[PDB]
């Protein structure tokens, strides 16, 4: 027997345990609202033929009136956001920012620090394990779309077991050729192109006939509670920027291509519920980082 | 893209009305068609009646008793080595039971068609008048008129009338009845002794048992065929040519059906898929028909008010799927639907099932969903034509199209491909079993002598109902031939008397040959014929496509006729079409003549031509 | 020969035939406009401390005043939208929303209710048929990007026929190694990495040399008329939510990973011109469904 | 030895050298600002139940009042925008827009003409070369996520050389099974699923054990200076629209699936630093084209 | 195999690439509008027995007051319209009208240069190719209605492939006797008199039995975007007038019997989408030309 698993699910490193209180979550919400206003100030500046809309938003964000010679960097709020982002990623990251500074920055805007008002759908495919007989080969490639290429060389048809975990809500399988799939201890149906499955149903058995390889393409949907202001387009852009700037360069941490892979991997850990709450605050922090750094590149 | 035929179709009015649902407690509700395969009570009752008919005509106790006599007769034929039919082997005996019953039904159907041709040709002037005067009436109505002007023995085209007119010998072969009580899976381990081989020969393998449990023969009566033959017929010659063209296709399918049992493969089973928990106004049905007597199959799907069908070849499957290549498409059919599967045996041919499917597709808008379900299942399971007269005519018009020269399906191409595929399967199964077990074991379970219904040496028991001055007349129709080579005919006569004087008469177009044998309980060779590649023989200087053999016995008990080909797997003759039958015409009117053995002198025996006789008195020459 | 086809193009199920009139299309447009105001009202309620923008937005949407101890469900409009969405997906789904209710809800706002103002680009690649010789293996994986893996074990070079349908406007093929492609009965050009093709030109022949396998990556663009308020990102998110919420579980329906491949699959069926009109209305309903459910979960 | 390279990096065609001055850069930015107002004018028309917002928006964009029975094409601004897009793609495309017309249109609104105010992250992964020994086979598939399949048929373990270029900031490698990767002279580490690399670090050596094939998935991030109004969602839609409309139909040019591939391919070409500047203006021109054509489909 | 094609589809000469901008499109629309006023004023002069309405309209068209002993030809506007028409037909025709003249004439009347407001139906039947076996003969005659005569002299039935192109919308096929036609790799239907076909469906196969010849009549309809002022009757009359006056006599050009043939032939050539735009402007110009000459005749 051989076991194959998704690469991004392996060894999720512990996330930080600081800056998760009500006051700190309000600061992240305040920064996101202020950073959003900073981006829209540029469009308003063009319409008004003046820098007044931008100067207003930068003064609120950075608590200082900009001078022409100075390179605008965001001031104390930008520094606080950066250090908070590093702390969330790893338990080894130090917590530089004091709580007094966080509370002062959180009072700049009137916005709640809630994180459970809305939901979001994440598309990473959690193939926890694939168990296959001896004379067969199985390879798993991809995160957003998981392609499983299976080829057997034995005389008889082989049974391959797919485990998609318990977190995901819906998994849709499509094959290069029609194939047979059924739940554990269930009758095998006729060959079909597509299957819609609920991961809580149990391990799924795939009949693999001898001959040409069979490739199954997998897509998954998972619901995670997020703030209403959450925007997946901005969060993913902020994730790449944070990696580029080295905010995640800490010893003994894992690395992921997208924030979708990061949050799904932590959800499948033993303490998944506690880890996800920290990761959602990181996503809103990354959303603010993307807006603030695009308006004020350094 | 679905196949679109421009065939003209009559308008169809449903019993349900505009709302497409019948009203409760009405006369229309009582005459509505209803499902027979889906309903368990009916699918059980019809199987019981089908079994009863088989046991009435063919009794297992009688057939087991006749095994000893039949084995001796086959041995006495003195066949060459490698062509001997050894009925002591269980597998050969089982295949002979299937072969003998199937051939008897095919022979009787061919005999009735030959007489029907004679009546039409005698009344040609009246028949020609009916065909050209009455072209607007339905096909069934035309058949009733044609069967009346001619003095046909069976003048009824109704389903109830056809059942009553049918006699023993044309009843379909019930497969499960044949394979009852036969030992399966006799095991001898690494023993080559004579005692071990004797025990091995007494049993059959599981594969043959599965083949017989899924077998049911289909034989179409001439009265069924006359309706498609007369849809567009303008002259009597066209009508006769259409009748012969249809039966040529029908007979070729019968030979293929027997060939399926001879090979070592198991035959597929026709089944119906229905929803596990049927919901009103959301029901669906999937029908998969694997005709044993055919080279093509049918898949019919009824989703909502849409009818979709697919015609798939039964040859070339890779064992990964049960469907071959698609030859004709009528939409998209999903065979991966999940639901309860019900197994049934079809009583109609693939050409008949397809004709109703095309007619029903054109009437989908005008007919309710229940009417489509009822009409299809009744015809497939009971060979019951729809009561809707307009729908029945539309089915017959499509049936003519599928058999005519302009058919969308090339039947000759598919039938030939099936013969080649079946021959390859027999070689593969024999070679595989020759390796795993011995050559002796391979010969027992896959006999090489049994190839197809009109190739294997088979016997046909004759029934006698006519007595002329104390001599019972037994009739056998020699031909037509689908294979070419040399063919020998033998007659076995059993009589209670110690010494008996029995006669044989062979009738041709011009004259007849009279023989006397006076030998009992042993085969006697009567005729040896050479058949050319076109299926015709030269009998006394003239080309004959068929002959008639009449055997006269006094105080007879059983008369059997044996048909034998010199070499096994005789080459086939290309199946005749409408043009071939029209081109060459043979007169069969002389097959009705009889002789009186009692008033026979020594000079009357031999070959004599009709001019040597008076009108009547065919026994004595002038 | 051998034939291969895209999995998502197989057996498109019939769509609904209810709620496709002008008045019903106005109701879908009204719901999209009012649902968008619900999401926007949250940000306005942050700039100004008042909850007036949300109360106004919810009162128009649900015909009742929001309450603190009562769950916010969307009112009669939410029930109508959910049931109307079920009807579009399948013809077996019941149509239980009265027309007098649809007309009443369509009068809440003045919108065009028009479905053909603008267009949108859909990225599904319709590989209808790939025809290959006896000694070659062809496998098709992917829907947004299709990779076709071809291996030639024969003695000589093989010709492979590609059929992309007649609906798609442009197809771009990129290979792992340079390859040769030309139309039927046309001279073959020099090998090159990328090809731009018009699917209406005809079947395309690819030379497959004996040796290492050749993989062709396919991308297609298709233009479909949509309302001016159509937003692909919102429709895709709404499609995943509806599948997880159970709106699409009806007997004998096909399932798709994305709305992109759902509309393209219906477009390639017979009477696909009429099917797309219904699917576009379903997209705007899904756009309204996503915004409403994110604002008012469960 | 064998050399494998990404398809989209091969032979970037020269880009246009016209309409890159400050005056023409203002025209593209002005066109984007005014084309946006057309899209929002549709929503404002519905709220006010009048066409006054659209009349003001179209009159500023086209310099003529909207009229029924006249196909709304956008006037002279649309014609100029279409032609400058043609000139940007290819150096051989003629420049037929007079400078006096560019200056007149640019005076319609006042905007910030700087195209280097902000940045964007681009996801195309550059694989310049993969060097493999004689007995191994390497295949590269994909542009957004590159899957590299390597199979070792030789007796001993082989070393595969990966070259990711020098432009990309970070590259993340994920494998189907754990693998060992190191620099040119660094010692091999223990096998692990994922690696994070800096392309400037140097060529990377991957050991390929004999047996089952190993698949490596690559993801890269690149930072390019762009104007603040840049939006990747709108640029990609405009890129597909322009290709379908035939704006790029000119001899001796290359074709790309996405604007992501186009800008990365030009970056890695000779004189790449001054080629991406032209491509950025093309992206903003395509962003205006998408918004204008969706509001005014012709 | 033998190949037969429609005569009018063969070798479409390139159309002109000048005077296709918005300013020139406005000039053609202005000329058409002013020419219509010229023809109506001449009718009014006849009914009122006064030359004032005609002199009034001729002054706007020709920018000059009519004087006796000088032939009325249309002034500078007629010179520009006639020479622009020649340039539209062929790329070999010179471009000799200055831009100052086009701009001045385009300002005479207020009108839009839109050439895609409406549509028109054209009845030319495109038969790109007919492929036949060795022992058969195929002849194609006609453009508005195409009669294809097929005779089979071989032993058995032959298959003839019909290619109607990709541009035409619908093609209606009527036969002298019932015949069978089906798409590629499709079972043949029953013999029928008429077939309604979609040219995009693909090549069509016709079974030609041995015996008397079979004649198939083809009618086609296609939709082309045209301005609202387009009038097919006026355009066709102008096309014949331009031919008689010799404006279309240019080197290395192809001659067509009707404007319907001309526009369909250019549509089916390569880059036909770009050619058809120029042809539409030519049709409107020919409509103006037809109305101008009928108002001001020369013996």
């Amino acid at each position: 027997a051989n076991r194959a698993t998704s690469a991004f699910l392996d060894n999720p490193h512990p996330v930080g345990v600081n800056y998760v209180d009500e006051g700190s979550r309000q600061f992240v919400a305040v920064a996101e609202l202020l950073a959003s206003k900073l981006i829209d100030s540029s469009r308003e500046s063009d319409e008004s033929n003046s820098d007044v809309p931008f100067v207003q938003a930068y003064s609120k964000f950075a608590d200082d009136n900009p001078r022409h010679l100075r390179v605008k960097t965001g001031g104390k709020m930008a520094n606080a956001l950066t250090n908070v982002i590093r702390s969330y990623y790893s338990i080894n990251a130090p917590a530089i920012v004091p709580q007094v500074e966080i509370d002062r920055l959180a009072s700049k805007a009137t916005v709640s620090g809630d994180m459970y008002n809305s939901y979001a759908i994440f598309n990473s495919v959690p193939i926890v394990e694939v168990l296959s007989p001896a004379r067969t080969t199985v390879s798993i490639v991809g995160s957003d779309r998981a392609d499983v290429t299976m080829l057997n060389t034995g005389a008889g048809a082989a049974n391959i077991t797919f485990n998609f975990g318990q977190i995901a809500e819906t998994v849709i399988l499509k094959g290069s050729v029609p194939f047979q799939l059924a739940r554990l201890n269930q009758p095998m149906p006729a060959a079909r192109f597509t299957y819609k499955l609920r991961p809580l149903d149990g391990p799924f058995i795939v009949v693999l006939p001898v001959g040409n390889p069979l490739v199954i393409s997998a897509t998954a949907a998972t619901r995670i509670q997020v703030p209403l202001a959450f925007n997946k387009a901005l969060v993913e852009s902020g994730f790449q920027t944070a990696m580029n700037d080295g905010l995640f360069d800490i010893q003994n941490v894992n690395y992921y291509s997208s924030f979708d892979e990061f949050i799904i991997s932590q959800y499948h850990a033993q303490d998944g519920i506690n880890r996800v709450s920290t990761c959602v605050i990181l996503g809103l922090a990354l959303q603010a980082y993307d807006q603030m750094r695009r308006a004020l590149p350094v | 893209q679905a196949y679109s035929s421009g065939l003209s179709q009559n308008s169809i009015i449903s019993l349900t009305g505009n709302d497409r649902t019948v009203a409760d407690g009405t006369f229309n509700s009582m005459i509505m068609p209803r499902a027979v395969i889906a309903n368990e009570r009916e699918h059980f009752m019809k199987t019981r009646i089908d079994k009863i008919e088989h046991d009435l005509n063919r009794s297992a106790k009688q057939e087991m008793m006749d095994r000893q006599s039949l084995a001796e007769d086959y041995n006495a034929l003195n066949l060459a080595v490698g062509q001997e039919i050894k009925l002591d082997i269980a597998t050969q005996h089982q295949l002979n039971r299937l072969g003998s019953a199937m051939y008897k039904a095919d022979h009787e159907r061919e005999t009735e068609l030959t007489d029907l041709i004679n009546r039409i040709r005698e009344n040609e002037v009246t028949v020609n008048g009916i065909l050209e005067n009455q072209k607007a009436i339905t096909a069934a109505e035309r058949a009733d008129l044609l069967l009346e002007v001619v003095a046909s023995t069976a003048k009824s085209v109704s389903a109830a009338g056809r059942a009553a007119a049918d006699g023993s010998g044309v009843v379909p072969v019930f497969g499960p009845s044949v394979a009852n009580g036969i030992k399966v899976g006799i095991d001898i381990a690494d023993s080559v002794a004579e005692a071990a081989i004797a025990v091995k020969e007494s049993g059959i393998i599981t594969q043959l048992n599965d083949v017989y449990h899924a077998f049911q023969s289909v034989h179409v009566a001439p009265n069924d065929v006359i309706k498609p033959a007369a849809v567009v017929a303008g002259t009597s010659t066209e009508l006769i040519g259409n009748l012969q063209a249809i039966y040529s296709r029908l007979r070729s399918h019968s030979d293929i059906g027997f060939k399926k049992a001879t090979v070592g493969d198991v035959i597929p089973n026709s089944y119906m898929i229905k929803p596990v928990n049927s919901t009103e106004y959301a029901s669906w049905q999937l029908y998969v028909i694997h005709p044993v007597q055919g080279s093509l199959g049918l898949v019919v799907q009824l989703m909502g008010d849409a009818l979709t069908y697919n015609v798939f070849a039964q040859y070339g499957n890779t064992s990964a799927s049960e469907f071959g290549k698609t030859v004709l498409t009528g939409g998209a059919t999903n065979t991966a639907l999940e639901g309860t599967k019900v197994k049934f045996q079809t009583k109609v041919t693939a050409q008949q099932a397809l004709a109703l499917t095309m007619a029903l597709k054109d009437a989908a808008s005008m007919l309710s969903q229940g009417e489509l379900i009822g009409y299809f299942e009744q015809y497939i399971n009971l060979a019951l034509e729809p009561d809707n007269l307009s729908l029945q005519d539309n089915m017959h018009k499509y049936h003519h199209l599928l058999t005519s020269q302009n058919s969308p399906i090339d039947w000759n191409y598919h039938d030939e491909e099936m013969h080649k595929w079946l021959d390859s399967r027999k070689t593969t199964n024999y070679d595989a079993m020759q390796k795993k077990d011995g050559t002796v074991i391979a010969d027992i379970h896959i006999p090489k002598v049994f190839n197809d219904l009109r190739n294997t040496t088979l016997h046909c028991k004759l029934e006698g109902k006519q007595t002329i001055a104390g001599y019972t007349v037994y009739e056998y129709l020699i031909g037509p031939w689908a294979h070419y080579g040399d063919i020998d005919y033998s007659v076995v006569v059993d009589t209670l008397n110690e010494e008996t004087k029995w006669y044989c008469e062979v009738i041709g177009i011009d004259g007849h040959l009279l023989i006397e044998k006076s030998v009992q309980h042993k085969p006697e060779k009567i005729l040896e014929l050479t058949v050319n590649d076109s299926g015709v023989t030269s009998f006394n200087g003239r080309n004959h496509d068929r002959l008639k053999l009449k055997v006269y016995v006094k105080d007879s008990l059983s008369v059997k006729v044996f048909r034998n080909w010199i070499g096994i797997n005789a080459p086939r003759v290309k199946t005749k079409m409408f043009n071939d039958h029209i081109g060459v015409k043979y007169d069969y009117s002389h097959f009705d003549k009889n002789i009186s053995p009692a008033h026979l002198t020594l000079t009357d025996l031999g070959w004599h031509t009709w001019d040597q006789y008076n009108a009547g008195n065919w026994t004595n020459i002038k």
